[PDB]
């Protein structure tokens, strides 16, 4: 083949977006 | 102190008159005063080429003023920590404060003396690896602009910079 | 038919009626040092310290007498 | 065990071979054995030690503290137990492991850890409790006792690597892997010096750089250097500690013989008198020496004496048998010749041998296929 | 509850009260949520479990979820008692 949802999504997005094992290393 | 300390002479005094006025300092409780003093004595260690107590000193400076307010003194000590790790060849965490340095100082309308100085420091970051030298150019050009007519031996090492990169 | 292995082996319990732990623990004292050790290796280190054991061990530390007169 | 009684105990090498430096480490063990209840170990290395006249002074209550520690931790294991509780009672007998661990007898530590082995709720203080076997392993030196607990608790870790205990695991892979001659598998092992940090409890951050300094200057070629150490700003940042590292890098990687012999032997004396470093002494110089001999002769096809001579700054005298040695016991390079009084190689190692680098696979699998034919039948 | 009370009056049903999570009730699920996350060998569980009132013991697990991400942010190898106060602060603002 704003700010809340500017930092709420700025943290809890581009936070982890821009690292590796991130998921593993945070406490999942 | 800055005149006291332009004179160089008797280098040795210099140090421990410091680490006394930071004893008086913390002695009558001024925190901001013995704040200056230790961002001058680390620029006195980087004169001095000892960056153990510059590094580490300065790093339990920054846990202190990370904290704090005035987020403008936090420019002199990040620019000079990426002075201090570009002198022991530290790409990354030099890269790291000068960011830091820049989402910083990014609302903080700062002098020439300071904001021109975060673009020469950039040139050099980035003319160390040798990847683009038409974005280190810009950096040296915008620090040429910023450094321009204020200080005879800073432009001629501006151009001087300008023509190495 | 595996049965001459017998008086060998008796050979062995010679040998081994010779010294009783003897080369056990005194060969033991270099193996605790050689044990785990990659046994390849062990010859070619073996071979030149083996060799150097009589004379000239080290002999790094001569050559900064060596420069001068040779 | 974590505390600084492992390295004060540890010097005991120091202490015993040599005679001109077994003042300093008596001086500060004798003064460190009020520490850490350090008063069975030199009690058994006491024959490396002073007569008995003092001796006899500090046993009598070293012995009686022991027990009284012993029968406080007995006594708040004895309250630990009989209650409703997991970690109370993984502390009691595991500090009561870590008090057998400052003693030094791994009797009743050995038991007592393979008592809160068996309570480990999780597979985090297993590993911790591995670790504590590890710490009294480095001491004792033994080789399958600290491989075991490691072969075991090293697969099932599910839980990720952490800041200082997957870093710590891989710290002691640097240990083991120094006290073993494997080298192509420990290269890859001090890459995460970025994350360490200055450990107590087994060596100090210069000391394990100053450790792994032999491996990675030894056992890497120019471009394992220029791709890991060169291109890393870790070894940029920690040359500036001693200015000794600095000479031995630029010197190696530039090839100047004349100061990296004049400064050699530096390398030789650091090199033994050394807890787990000294008796491997022999292999380092020999592979450094034809490491060497390797890297300039690679480049080089014919050599004069007077150029070489010069370069290396030692008699022709040496050199004669130093090649002639590493012609039959190095195997470097192809046959040597004098006829000229010129070292001067061919090394037809890439066209043909290139290609007959897998007869030896041939003639070993054709007896392996023998062996094959051996299985036919019965 | 109350029509399902109605509909089932104690007749064939085991009568299991459920609590809110009690003192102790929040050292074990304290451990049991702390052990998954790094944690540091100063911090006294006691009266930072104590520290934790109001709903049931999702509190707690807003105090170790939402104070992994102070974690990250303030950029550290473990977690503080201060740092789980300041999710004590957070939490207990939010409830």
């Amino acid at each position: 083949p704003m700010d809340i949802q500017k930092q709420e999504v700025r943290e809890a997005v581009e936070l982890p977006l821009t690292h590796f094992e991130l998921y593993k290393q945070i406490g999942i | 102190l800055d005149l006291f300390l332009d004179m160089e002479a008797a280098t040795g005094q210099e140090v421990e008159l410091c680490l006394e006025c930071i004893e008086w300092a913390k002695s009558e409780k001024r925190t901001f005063l013995r704040q200056a003093l230790e961002a001058r004595l680390v620029s006195l260690y980087f004169d001095t080429k000892r960056y153990q107590e510059a590094l580490h000193l300065g790093s339990q400076l920054l846990r202190e003023l990370k904290k704090m307010d005035d987020k403008a003194l936090l420019v002199e000590v990040q620019l000079l920590e990426s002075k201090t790790y570009h002198a022991l060849s530290n790409l990354p965490k030099a890269r790291a404060a000068l960011t830091s340095a820049r989402t910083t100082a990014n609302a903080i309308y700062c002098p020439p003396k300071l904001q021109a100085t975060l673009d020469m420091q950039s040139g050099i970051i980035h003319a160390a690896e040798e990847k683009d030298w038409k974005t280190a150019y810009s950096y040296f050009y915008e620090a040429f602009e910023g450094y321009d007519s204020i200080d005879s031996p800073k432009a001629i090492t501006s151009l001087k910079y300008m023509l190495l990169c | 038919m595996s049965e001459k292995k017998q008086p060998v082996d008796l050979g062995l319990l010679e040998e081994d009626d010779e010294f009783e732990e003897f080369p056990a623990e005194d060969w033991a004292g270099l193996d605790e040092d050689e044990d785990a050790h990659v046994w390849e290796d062990n010859w070619d280190d073996d071979n030149v310290e083996d060799d150097f054991s009589n004379q000239l061990r080290a002999e790094l530390e001569k050559h900064g007498y060596k420069m001068e007169t040779s | 065990p974590k505390n600084p009684d492992l390295r004060i105990a540890q010097l005991r090498f120091l202490l015993s071979l040599p005679e001109h430096r077994g003042d300093a480490a008596v001086r500060d063990e004798l003064m460190a054995a009020v520490r850490d209840n350090n008063m069975a170990p030199y009690y058994e290395a006491l024959c490396k030690s002073l007569d008995w006249q003092i001796d006899v002074d500090l046993l009598n209550k070293m012995k009686k503290a022991n027990e009284d520690e012993l029968k406080r931790l007995d006594e708040e294991l004895e309250d630990a137990e009989k209650n409703l509780g997991e970690s109370e009672i993984r502390d009691a007998m595991m500090a009561k492991a870590e008090y057998l661990c400052r003693i030094g007898d791994k009797e009743g530590a050995l038991t007592a850890f393979r008592k809160t082995y068996d309570k480990t709720v999780a597979l985090g203080h297993r590993l911790d409790i591995v670790f504590y076997l590890l710490r009294i392993g480095l001491f004792y030196m033994d080789n399958d006792l600290i491989t075991r607990n490691t072969e075991k608790a090293k697969s099932l870790i599910e839980e990720g690597g952490d800041w200082d205990r997957r870093n710590r695991l891989k710290v002691y892979q640097g240990l083991y892997c120094v006290a073993i001659r494997d080298f192509k598998q420990a290269a890859e092992l001090f890459l995460d010096t970025v994350s360490t940090f200055t450990s107590y409890e087994l060596m100090d951050y210069k000391t394990f750089v100053t450790y792994t300094v032999y491996v990675s200057m030894i056992a890497l070629e120019r471009p394992d250097l220029r791709e890991k150490v060169i291109k890393g700003a870790e070894i940029l940042e920690v040359l500036h500690s001693l200015p000794a590292v600095r000479q031995y890098l630029f010197s190696l990687y530039e090839c100047r013989y004349s100061v990296f012999f004049q400064s050699l032997a530096v390398v030789e004396q650091e090199m033994k008198k050394d807890w787990l470093f000294a008796p491997h002494y022999r292999y380092y110089v020999r592979e450094m020496r034809i490491h060497a001999y390797s890297q300039l002769l690679e480049s080089y096809r014919s050599l004069t004496l007077g150029y070489m001579a010069e370069a290396f700054g030692v008699g022709v005298e040496f050199i004669d048998q130093e090649l002639s040695r590493f012609i039959a016991a190095g195997r470097l390079h192809c046959k040597i010749d004098k006829v000229n009084e010129i070292v001067e190689t061919n090394r037809p190692d890439s066209k043909n041998w290139q290609y007959q680098e897998t007869i030896k696979k041939g003639d070993l699998l054709l007896n392996r296929v023998q062996k094959l034919s051996r299985v036919i039948n019965m | 509850i109350l029509d399902s009370a109605l509909l089932r009056p104690g007749r064939i049903d085991r009568k299991i009260e459920f609590p809110p999570p009690n003192e102790e009730a929040r050292l074990d699920i304290l451990k049991i949520h702390s052990r998954k996350m790094n944690l540091t060998r100063g911090i006294n569980l006691r009266k930072i479990a104590e520290l934790m009132p109001g709903a049931s013991g999702a509190e707690v697990k807003g105090v170790c979820t939402e104070a992994g991400m102070y974690a990250l942010r303030e950029r550290r190898v473990h977690v503080t008692q201060e740092d789980f106060e300041m999710a004590v602060a957070k939490v207990m603002q939010k409830d």
